[PDB]
């Protein structure tokens, strides 16, 4: 998934006026194929990645809105490994972050302290010097915050430990 | 314009029809290429093309043909996953509807509109009870193998009824060493079922068998015969076996009586044992830890449904084949089913048919298929046959059955 | 890491690579002009190779009439050499 | 035959015909991404 | 709103109920997807959702509440139990947890447990303070569980009287009447002692006999046919004994009607990592079913655990004989059956 | 000036003819170079050059020779893909026609026009029914191996006819341990077939055998002996076996009775197991999952065709070789054939040739190859031979068959 997302980003940065290109490969011997997809929508917003419902008419209008995967596969470099390696090492840090989440749950049940990094509206952050991070639902960076976590929701691009006080 | 209609036509009519249309020389061409050319030229006029076949979901699916024993062919009907998401189709659902030839860039026929699902309207198939939701029960309806006409072929069915009665949804095993007469016994069962119960769908499935018995079975019985000779690998043996059981399960869900006569339970276990990935745990006899998980799944599928329909699977087992693996397979399958039809090789070599071990035979809960007086007469017959030897019992049975024509007159004279 | 003379160079066009062969050398007799690629060569920064190919200076043009390849002993020869 | 006849109709009207294929629709979408043709 | 209540309703009522709420067509959908869709739409209204099931703690720390009607099988509608709640209430494998659950959010696949309302059919205050099964003093069978279709129970009582905490072995050859004898025992237990938790644990058995044993006796029949791998057979066997041990700790009389002397032993012998003994059995393969069988004991402080097993001898394999000879020295009751009398009916 | 006729001539005549034409010294030149040189000089005067050979498609193909076991050579008839797409030629088609010497920049002789296809008219070869569409038949015609001349060599054939009758389209197996007499037994079968049934196309395929055994077989039997010694890699064994089965199928399609005597089914299985890529799954005995697919189809190709012609393949199995791999191959192919001709080592040690295990021998469905009275007499003979031991059976059989010349006289004396 990290490799196909890196190739998708590499093909995205390659083209100028063509965005939202995906690629799926889940086999060892099976090579990867780059099939650029369009967003199924009845409007004309984003004319570079939008498609009409008449293309789904071949499927008897079975493709409901919100899911956009259908198109003919097109033609599929060593320089692409530069951005590919960055995505790989990024997911390793995310996988290592999930390891700290599992280790935290094994030793959970005590009040912890955290340092705020940024003051995003309705979402602060915490800091623990163990390659970990936590956020609290709605301080200034540099102050220690006391909070007990109770649940973790699967946030996009990696889950985050949600902490609550009330 | 149907796919199966043009496929059953001989090569002479296909070549002659193509020459009148003014196309390339069809003599030095395959049969599938000729029909492919005819369907394209006929579609350019504006007419519609229809097809049929059992669906084989890979996300996309294919409508395999019946004459090819459900084998991957170039003329398979492509079923896009979008169509499988609309009608919610599964593996085994026969799809008979309008099709179109593959256009530029395509290689398989596409399904435009489905007209018939599982030999029924799609409206009745969209609301159906799954096979796993059906409440299973024991055999209630009696499938009397005895025809009653009085032919010498019916003698095998008569002994089978007096030894182990078979009903709708019954699951039995015919234990027999090699060279015992399983082919003649299976053909007698197929003829007796089709003659007595023509409503029961008869399917003679052959897996890892010889091509001699394949053409001999198709030209003898009156029904659908799906066979897969050993010329195909064990992977094809698995796929053909799955396509039959999936087609059978979908028909039972439509309240149909499907009967499968597969004499390959021993070979199918070897087929799964070959295609299973190595796990590092080998049991006694060279069987993987999960090599038997699949054949037991297919074997246990046979059950009697109370809401409607039934799935009958009568398979023959092989013993004393010189390999210890077949003994372990037989031993695990001996205590799995509820009907064991043992055949003696010693009696079979003496040309005494049917060489059925009447003492070792039996049926669990046999009172649900036979009456009280019939069960008593079978008990009296066992008390007389058991003291006599195996060969003596067969000679006693043949001499007694030769006095009359039906088993009813025989039981009446013994009392 | 050493540098290579591979015929594939990052951030190039089809027309720029047209005059290059499968090894990375312009065919003898091509109508090269100023700005085109003569030989492809990348140097590894830390793959992370950087473009260091030889080009034609501005204004000057001409036709390639001779290509000489001299390699150090021990190193394997390429298809063009 | 000319691009003017195809550009006169929208991409939705061209997709409602069985004469167009998957490769032709993808090529038309790629040409339409540059805002040069097939703009309704 | 209970999970087990919705899984027992027919498919026709689930389709009709969903169509009135204004959702996608449920006719061409699975039963599990229908209930999952209803619970999500019902939770968005504001109503609470409750569930229950037997806890199965995984290796990663978290656990799932397995359903009883699914024969303790991992399903998409399992109730996720966070490790924090396990360390809080001292939860273990077998603790039936019933409380307010919520549908999984975007990115989750299991129901989350917010607050537990009942632990093992008892108040959580009585479950947090309890005596472990290892601390209970083992004793012999004191209370008599009289088994007096009744002819089989009478012969069993005159031969070997079975009581609370008994550890017996019904030894019988193939085709000797084990099916009829087991049905008479299951009927007698549910009729004479309806308060006891009767659990007919079947492993590697025929499906038709499984659904007939369930639809005939008045009790809970958790069975696992041969259609399931040996790994599940081991897991289901552990879920039964763990649930039984917790009930005994809660002063309950559990009767584990085991019929898998050979099937479960082969299951442990199949999943044990590779010491070769006679018959192909590892040295550490029979230790697990030994504690499974030896767990049956009478507790003086309260409750009892009775395990009546059925042995399989003369099956043509020497491996089953070694397993029978090893398990015979553990129990204290053997009821042999004669094949000559069984063949004569 | 055919190519095969010029290759069969000795080197002494080729050097003599080359010196009379006035060319360079051919004494130190290769025979193929002498052929290539004389063809250019003969075509220089204006005469045409003709050749022939079996097609071996690689898109293009070549016309290989049979005397060299279809070995790849730089001097053959090149077949361009244009002619392959023109006449729809396939591997195994015997192509004969006019050829020309290669021009500057070429290395093979180009084919201009094909005159004869499969030793038949091109019109009858282009319009034909493929082997995949031929309806199989049972073993109807009897191939009586008995000579009838009363010679002592016929004793092996007489015992073979009484134990395992062989007919057209039969697929049998000769199971025998090493050092049992498979060489002399195969030669006696080859001599009996070529003498009694000269219309049958006898083929001997000795793959991975000794060179002295190869040159002995070619100089002993009267027919075509295509062999591949062990000096060649497994890739040669695959290619030679492919050229044989392709040539055999084309003859069966041309209504010809092909009889293939295979003595390397075990060696061919090792050849495919050696050249198969690493799949990652190894079965018991070091056999790959896809290693048994190829030889099972080659051995299973034998079948009787109703439209015309038949294919008979009698392979020889190897058991008790000390390797567990051969035992798995033997036990897997045992369930494929319908005839097992076992040879006893205990009888072979007593120098009692032939040492045929008459007890374990036999042929299923033999009633369609022998008459009613003949089947009964064979049954009476077995019921008396079975109680006696294996060694006593052969001594009894030899002493009885030695009293007369034909088996008909023995059958008359038993009554």
């Amino acid at each position: 998934e990290a490799l196909e997302s890196a190739l998708a980003t590499a093909t995205k940065k390659k083209y100028e006026q063509e965005i939202d290109v995906r690629v799926q490969i889940d086999r060892k011997s099976g090579d990867f194929d780059t099939f650029r997809r369009w967003l199924v929508v009845d409007e004309v917003t984003q004319p570079t990645k939008e498609i009409t419902l008449e293309a789904a008419r071949y499927e008897d209008e079975s493709l409901n809105l919100g899911d956009y995967v259908e198109d003919q596969i097109e033609s599929v470099d060593r320089i692409t490994t530069q951005t590919a390696k960055q995505v790989i090492v990024q997911k390793v840090r995310e996988a290592e972050r999930a390891m700290v989440v599992d280790q935290f749950r094994e030793h959970e049940g005590e009040i912890i302290t955290g340092v705020v990094k940024k003051v995003n509206r309705d979402n602060i952050s915490l800091d623990l010097g163990n390659n970990a991070e936590a956020v609290i639902l709605r301080f200034r960076p540099g102050d220690r915050v006391r909070g007990v976590l109770y649940s973790v929701r699967p946030e996009a691009r990696g889950a985050q430990l949600f902490v609550t006080r009330s | 314009m149907n796919l199966t209609e043009l496929k059953n036509t001989p090569v002479s009519e296909l070549i002659t029809l193509g020459e009148n249309m003014g196309l390339e020389n069809l003599a030095r061409m395959r049969k599938q290429d000729i029909i492919f050319a005819i369907l394209k030229q006929h579609a350019k006029s504006g007419e519609d093309i229809f097809g049929d076949g059992v669906l084989e979901i890979l996300g996309f699916g294919f409508l395999r043909s019946a004459d090819s024993s459900y084998l991957a062919g170039p003329d398979d009907i492509y079923v896009s996953p979008s169509q499988i998401r609309r009608f919610n189709l599964r593996t085994g659902d026969t799809i008979s509807g309008k099709i179109r030839p593959p256009k530029e860039g395509e290689r398989y026929f596409a399904l435009l509109k489905v007209n018939e699902v599982n030999f029924d309207k799609p409206e009745n198939a969209r609301n159906k009870i799954l096979f796993e939701n059906l409440t299973p029960l024991h055999a209630n309806s009696r499938l009397r193998m005895e025809r009653g006409n009085g032919s010498t072929e019916d003698l095998t069915a008569r002994v089978l009824d007096l030894a182990s009665p078979i009903g709708r949804g019954q699951r039995g095993l015919i234990v027999a060493p090699p060279k015992a007469g399983k082919t003649m016994l299976l053909q007698n069962i197929a003829q007796s079922i089709a003659y007595n119960h023509p409503d029961c769908v008869l399917m003679v499935l052959l897996i890892d068998e010889r091509p001699e018995e394949v053409t001999e079975m198709q030209r003898l019985v009156k029904g659908e015969v799906v066979a897969s000779t050993f010329d195909e690998p064990a992977s094809r043996h698995v796929q053909v076996a799955e396509m039959v059981i999936e087609k059978a399960k979908r028909l039972v869900e439509h309240k149909k009586d499907v009967i499968i006569l597969l004499d390959s339970i021993t070979r199918l276990a070897r087929a799964y044992n070959t295609v299973v990935p190595a796990s590092g745990k080998v049991l006694t006899g060279g069987v993987d830890a999960n090599a038997l998980h699949r054949p037991k799944r297919f074997f246990g599928a046979a059950r009697n449904v109370e809401e409607g329909g039934s799935l009958t699977i009568i398979a023959t087992a092989l013993i004393d084949t010189g390999s210890k693996m077949d003994e372990v397979i037989y031993e695990e399958f001996k205590g799995t089913g509820n009907m064991e039809l043992h055949l003696s090789r010693k009696i079979a070599e003496k040309r005494v048919f049917p060489a059925i071990d009447y003492n070792r035979s039996g049926t669990r809960k046999e009172e649900l298929l036979t009456t009280q007086e019939e069960l008593q007469k079978m008990w009296i017959l066992r008390k007389i046959i058991h003291p006599m030897g195996e060969i003596d019992a067969m000679e006693f049975l043949i001499n007694k059955l030769a006095m009359t024509k039906t088993n009813d007159d025989f039981f009446e004279m013994m009392k | 890491g050493p540098e290579e003379i591979t015929a594939d160079i990052p951030n190039v066009g089809e027309a720029a690579l047209s005059k290059l062969d499968e090894s990375g050398i312009v065919y003898i007799g091509a109508e090269v002009t100023g700005g085109d690629i003569l030989v492809g060569k990348v140097t590894p920064k830390g793959s992370d190779v950087k473009d260091s190919s030889l080009r034609v200076p501005n204004g000057v043009s001409g036709t390639v009439i001779d290509v000489q390849v001299f390699t150090r002993d021990g190193v394997e020869k390429d298809k063009r050499a | 035959h000319y691009i003017g006849d195809l550009v006169q109709r929208t991409e939705v009207e061209l997709l409602k015909t069985p004469n167009l294929g998957k490769k032709s629709l993808t090529e038309i979408k790629d040409v339409l991404a540059s805002r040069g043709l097939s703009l309704g």
